[PDB]
């Protein structure tokens, strides 16, 4: 997911991707780990697979 | 500062939330996800560098 909408995916947080794809429940005991992977995910002239 | 008065209008914070200048949206007293569900008398905005 693009870095603007990484913060959207959270329990009790509303958004476009956060609401229209999957919510996180309010009793979520768990972890979220992120990494900015520009080496593989970013492609020349756009990555249109996703 | 340039204090701008905001009144007599419908405030759509989803436009700001989907906007590209969007970083460190900190809030005191109000949860940022419930700002579309409230009413205010006047809203004062201060813009600076």
């Amino acid at each position: 997911i693009r870095g603007d909408e990484v913060r959207q995916i959270a329990p009790g947080q509303t958004g476009n991707i956060a609401d229209y794809n999957y919510k996180l429940p309010d009793d979520f005991t768990g972890c979220v780990i992120a990494w900015n992977s520009n080496k593989l995910d970013s492609k020349v002239s756009g990555n249109y697979n996703y | 500062w340039n204090r701008k008065r905001i009144s007599n209008c419908v405030a759509d914070y989803s436009v700001l939330y989907n906007l590209a200048p969007f970083f460190t949206f900190k809030c005191y007293g109000v949860s940022p996800t419930k700002l579309n569900d409230l009413c205010f008398t006047n809203v004062y905005a201060d813009s600076f560098v």
